[PDB]
């Protein structure tokens, strides 16, 4: 990535978020984050990961759009 | 007439009664144009998904404004999807088979940064308009 | 002075009284919403309420390429390049959905008309969606653009090369050859430029609307 | 109030919420062994194991210290910070 | 000619034989041939040839932006042709080796 | 308006639709009383050796004032269910796509831009 500390601290505060859900089924939520955070990782070039954590990190912020 | 209003918090407990299966509820903000609250349900079966988007149009009716005008369900012929369109609330009935090829949440969370998206790229004419085997 | 275009009527057997009625409707309007001095090269970024949402609110920046109509029903072409996607579209000015008009960048062409820029290579046309603003001092001359165009080839939307058109800012050289050029010149019609009674002075008339303008403020 | 921080007690309660967790089973748990190369788990697994940590003390763990966090045993020692444990 | 021309590619032999042309010479190369400017590039002496012979055509491409005519020559063409002006004396008389 | 043996494009993420082929796509067929058809409407296409239905999204020919209008003829390939068979559309298609009676909800849904 392009810091291995920032891809811990967004998969930690996307989880903060999710105890902060009200409509939104949480148990998916969860299942939901998980499964992106493994099947994506692992296997990836130095430029595309430059790209998938703004994809997260627009995901944190969720000023286009955010789950509650 | 008057008492509980159509809004989420009602409209989603509403949903759930009936064993939804999944529910993301998305805050859709003024600048995208289309709605204020996006709803995507699952459900277990094709005649289970019907029982659910024709409960929740009837409870509508009842508790509907007079000048609050009339809905109508979508892709009742459809065996898979089932999408239903209110005044400010949008919601989506679907197999799991179906959220996993279409990604309603991650469209609509994140715009023009999802994964779909990237793989497609904009096709651009050759300069001076000569294609070359 | 400038005079919006709408203002000045064409040539007709309507009785003036018709023209005072609209003017007097179109200048309350322009009170509630202010109207900017544009032109047709210009940039303008026209926020409007969304009928098929619950009020919900759209802003479309483009470039000018015509502007046409006569009072109430005044209009203008905001044309632009979205995501790899021309897109045009016509805006009533009286229209009570419109919420702001501004201007970004007020500049002329050389031609009054630009409906050739859909010919034209798709970068003449594409324009950023969020640009700030550029302003210039009030007291100002009104900036020209003497930019010529390159074209895509040949077959076009129409004839430009003709001189009924009078495109003064297509780079024809590149496209056009020498035997091209005076075959359009076939189409030349030299007396036109000195017809006396084809000509519409408008003199009187703008006079009469100024008058009248300055009583309404 | 004050619960009585006993490091033994400490040591039942951070083993307790390891064997509660689904990939690590207590067969191959043990008290010394590190959850990353002895328990196999990988570095998105962690983020989870501190965060229960995080709400059962209910102090604050910042993120720049989470990452050298690898180990029960480090744990234990790490909370003993929060009370003084000697014994 | 004298082998069987099955085994050189039907546009294998330009790059080599522009290679052997701008060995020995390239004027009236250049001159005979009509480029507008001297290159090594293969694509652009197809593209200066097809032209020459005008058996190229307009075919629509639908973008976006608009429907544009782009020139799609015969590719095949223009590849025999090279043949004949080389054996020709129009080029030049170049040894290849 | 869109009428038969009109080309078209296919502005979607379909396999069908993107894949590269000799034709350009055509329209066999137009499901309206009168023949033409304006955004919203549905036609038949012939692409790559087979029949598919389509919605027509935006087109060259000028429209109602405040509605756009496209420089190219957009289509999105639809199941005879009603089901779109790609996922996204990159291209803008008009809001009032919402008003108009049908089946269009599926198609706002995958939707990026909203012109
Ligand atoms: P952890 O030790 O299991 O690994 C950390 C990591 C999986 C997040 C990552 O740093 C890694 O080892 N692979 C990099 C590939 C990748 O997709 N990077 C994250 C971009 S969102
Ligand atoms: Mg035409």
């Amino acid at each position: 990535p392009w810091s291995r500390e920032a891809v811990l601290s967004l998969y930690r505060a996307l989880l903060r978020q999710g105890r902060q859900l009200r409509y939104t089924d949480r148990d998916f939520y969860f299942a939901s984050i998980r499964r992106e955070f493994r099947k994506n990782q692992k296997l990836e070039d130095a430029e595309a990961r430059e790209r998938q954590l703004e994809k997260g990190l627009v995901f944190l912020n969720g000023k286009l759009g955010r789950i509650i | 007439h008057t008492g509980p209003k159509f809004d989420i918090d009602m409209m989603v407990s509403l949903l759930r009664q009936e064993n939804a299966r999944d529910i993301c509820v998305i805050q859709v903000p003024p600048e995208m144009r289309y709605t204020d609250y996006f709803v995507i349900v699952s459900g277990t079966s094709t005649r289970h998904l019907h029982a659910m988007a024709f409960y929740v149009v009837k409870m509508y009716k009842h508790l509907k404004c007079k000048r609050d005008p009339h809905v109508k369900i979508e892709g009742k012929d459809t065996d898979d999807w089932l999408c239903v369109d209110f005044g400010s609330m949008v919601i989506h009935l679907m197999l799991p088979e179906t959220r996993e090829i279409y990604e309603l949440e991650k469209l609509w969370t994140l715009r023009s940064y999802d994964d779909q998206l990237a793989q497609i790229a904009p096709e651009t004419v050759p300069e001076d308009f000569i294609l070359g085997i | 002075r400038f005079l919006s275009p709408e203002f000045i009527p064409r040539r007709g057997r309507t009785d003036p009284l018709k023209f005072q009625i609209e003017r007097k409707d179109m200048l309350e309007r322009r009170k509630v919403l202010h109207i900017p001095e544009f032109y047709v090269g210009s940039i303008l970024r026209v926020t409007t309420a969304d009928p098929y949402a619950s009020g919900k609110i759209s802003q479309f920046l483009g470039i000018c390429i015509q502007r046409s109509g006569r009072g109430l029903g005044a209009t203008f072409i905001l044309r632009n390049v979205i995501e790899g996607q021309g897109v045009e579209i016509c805006f009533e000015l009286y229209n009570p959905r419109v919420q702001e008009i501004q201007v970004v960048k007020l500049e002329k062409r050389l031609d009054d008309s630009l409906l050739y820029l859909r010919d034209a290579l798709p970068e003449y046309s594409t324009f950023d969606v969020n640009m700030k603003p550029v302003v210039q001092e009030p007291n100002q001359k009104v900036p020209v653009n003497e930019l010529k165009v390159k074209m895509k080839p040949k077959p076009w939307s129409k004839r430009w090369e003709r001189p009924n058109f009078n495109i003064k800012g297509i780079r024809f050289d590149l496209c056009l050859t020498e035997q091209q050029m005076k075959e359009a010149q076939k189409w030349n019609q030299p007396w036109l430029e000195f017809d006396m009674m084809r000509e519409y002075d408008t003199s009187k008339i703008e006079a009469a609307i100024w008058k009248e303008i300055e009583a309404s403020k | 109030d004050m619960p009585p921080l006993t490091l033994e007690g400490i040591q039942d309660r951070v083993l307790y919420v390891l064997k509660l967790y689904d990939k690590i089973d207590p067969e191959k748990l043990s008290v010394n062994s590190h959850f990353m190369k002895d328990l196999g788990l990988d570095s998105l697994d962690q983020v989870e194991i501190i965060m229960a940590m995080e709400d059962e003390f209910g102090f604050e763990i910042p993120d720049i210290d989470a990452e050298k966090l690898m180990c029960p045993q480090e744990i234990v020692d790490y909370i003993a910070d929060k009370k003084d444990v000697y014994e | 000619g004298t082998v069987l021309d099955h085994l050189v590619g039907e546009e294998t032999m330009a790059d080599y034989l522009l290679y052997t042309l701008n060995k020995h010479q390239r004027f009236g190369y250049v001159q005979h041939y009509g480029l507008g400017s001297a290159c090594d590039n293969v694509e652009r002496v197809l593209k200066s040839v097809a032209v020459k012979l005008g058996k190229t055509q307009k075919v629509k491409v639908l973008t976006g932006t608009g429907n544009v005519n782009i020139i799609q020559p015969n590719y095949p063409a223009a590849a025999r042709d090279f043949l004949q002006t080389f054996r020709r004396g129009l080029l030049g008389s170049v040894m290849l080796d | 308006a869109i009428q038969k043996m009109t080309r078209v494009r296919v502005v979607d993420n379909s396999a069908l639709g993107n894949s590269p082929y000799h034709r350009a796509p055509r329209c066999i067929h137009v499901y309206k009383k009168n023949g033409v058809g304006k955004v919203g409407d549905q036609i038949l296409l012939a692409i790559k050796g087979q029949k598919k239905k389509a919605l027509i999204v935006g087109h060259c020919m000028p429209g109602p004032r405040m509605t756009p209008r496209f420089d190219s003829n957009n289509v999105v390939l639809i199941e005879d269910n009603g089901n779109p068979v790609g996922t996204r559309i990159k291209t803008p298609i008009p809001t009032s796509l919402r008003k108009r009676e049908g089946e269009y909800s599926k198609v706002l849904a995958i939707a990026q831009n909203f012109v």
